[PDB]
């Protein structure tokens, strides 16, 4: 048993109709005190998976190391590695089975593996420090769970939807669910965006930033109830 | 008096091992391999005997990597070969684990040494079956190696082992010697294809499959990789055309 120290807050995503879409701030936080801003919070693994990690920043960079092995791990010997290479559902389940840890009392802590999958299949799953896991059109860890996914779930509310959602509607909606979070969340303006889509590739969006915020209307408010 | 030879850490009145020396032959009775280090990488290549036509072309692959950027190729038991890898790929995990960076090619050679060395000190186990040639480029240069079962191993320009180590070796010297500048990575994959071929000779009973992997900081961007399709073809006719 043990307590996070440095953290990462939400993950949001969602699948349209030709793949996923992924996000996370680039935030560390330290209790209160937002230590950390360059933090890279969704790991690319291969070309078909992203997998967005919250939580203990320190083991976050451990499941990092072990997903990099698991790459270098898969070429051995393996004449395929970049054919018939690691899929998302294979990441996925080998993080999930690292239960455990949870089941030995030292848990980790943080997932969201997002990705496409060989077959076209569009990849996503949720797994905690519990070793809990569940899959829905759209998945949103700590926060977003809470603000997101209502926003995302407008969308695609069931199935089915995917294929009638558009990239572009997709990425809009995560876009806007990034900007409310930071309206209300332990989060940053900046942030990291990712698209797996089934034919062009992974496309991963760097330093993005949350803009069209609505702020005016606070001139309007004095007093808690005060007329100056 | 005698039989200093049947057991593996036994001394002989004269010094040595008779163990490894047997082992060795083990060695020469395998099939031929080779390495070339060239100006910012290095070669393998080794030749796979077709025992008949029932073997699928280009399956049973032999050269091994070690984590992204070392190669490995090996004369000899086959399988003492791979299990010398499979430490290997562990003693290189465990290097990165604790320092970060990917193995120094020569820390690498040394932990195969040593491992290997160890298999000479007692006699509840048998030496290593193989020499190996193995290399690849790190933070300072490209580096190619061969270990003999004694865990004896060096660096060098070019090596071989095997059935032809004799043809091969004849052939690599000529090398060394006609291109005091560096050979090229381009270059070495067809010179590899073809002193394979020659060295294919003492053994020209039997048909070949040819096979080679490379590691170059421009070809490749320091990564180990195979050698496949139109630049193996390439090379595989390099070698058929110098062959007559």
């Amino acid at each position: 048993t043990q307590q996070p120290i440095v953290t990462g807050t939400s993950v949001i995503s969602m699948k349209y109709d030709n793949g996923v879409i992924i996000a996370a701030d680039n935030l560390g936080s330290y209790g209160s005190l937002l230590r950390f801003n360059g933090v890279e919070r969704l790991i690319p693994v291969g070309d078909n998976t992203v997998v967005g990690i919250s939580g203990d920043i320190s083991d976050m960079q451990h499941i990092e190391r072990l997903l990099k092995d698991l790459v270098t791990e898969n070429a051995y010997d393996n004449p395929l590695a970049d054919a018939e290479a690691l899929e998302p559902s294979y990441i996925f389940e080998y993080l999930a089975t690292v239960y455990q840890r949870r089941s030995k009392m030292n848990p980790l802590w943080n997932i969201i593996v997002a990705g496409v999958q060989s077959n076209g299949d569009q990849f996503l799953r949720y797994v905690n420090l519990l070793g809990v896991t569940y899959s829905s059109p759209t998945l949103a860890t700590g926060f977003g769970a809470h603000m997101a996914n209502p926003l995302l779930r407008k969308v695609v509310d069931r199935e089915s939807d995917i294929p009638k959602t558009t990239v572009q509607v997709a990425e809009e909606a995560i876009v806007n669910a990034m900007r409310v979070l930071y309206y209300r969340d332990r989060s940053s303006r900046n942030f990291s965006l990712a698209i797996i889509d089934k034919n062009t590739g992974l496309t991963f969006k760097k330093n993005l930033q949350v803009e069209n915020m609505k702020w005016d209307f606070a001139k309007d408010i004095k007093g808690y109830g005060q007329k100056i | 008096g005698t039989g200093y030879d049947l057991s593996n850490s036994v001394f002989s009145p004269d010094g040595r091992n008779f163990q490894v020396e047997y082992a060795v032959k083990a060695v020469e009775n395998g099939t031929t391999s080779i390495g070339i280090k060239c100006n910012d990488g290095v070669v393998f290549a080794v030749e796979k005997l077709i025992t008949s036509k029932l073997l699928v072309p280009q399956k049973n692959v032999k050269i091994q990597v070690v984590d992204r950027h070392i190669g490995c190729v090996y004369s000899g038991l086959i399988p003492d070969g791979r299990h010398l890898v499979n430490r290997g790929r562990e003693e290189a995990a465990s290097f990165k684990k604790l320092y970060k960076t990917p193995i120094p090619i020569p820390a690498f050679a040394d932990r195969l040494g040593q491992y290997v060395q160890a298999h000479t000190l007692y006699n509840s186990v048998r030496p290593f079956g193989v020499s190996t040639i193995f290399g690849g480029v790190d933070k300072n240069g490209a580096h190619l190696y061969m270990l003999e079962p004694s865990g004896s191993y060096w660096g060098y320009k070019g090596a071989a082992t095997g059935k032809g180590r004799q043809s091969a070796k004849a052939e690599l010297e000529k090398l060394v010697d006609h291109h005091p500048e560096g050979l090229s990575a381009r270059e070495a994959v067809k010179q590899a294809a073809k002193i394979i071929y020659l060295a294919h000779e003492d053994n020209k009973e039997k048909d070949f499959e040819l096979e080679i992997s490379w590691c170059s900081l421009s070809e490749t961007n320091g990564l180990h990789k195979f050698v496949k399709g139109d630049l193996l073809q390439e090379a595989i006719d390099f070698a058929q055309k110098e062959i007559n």
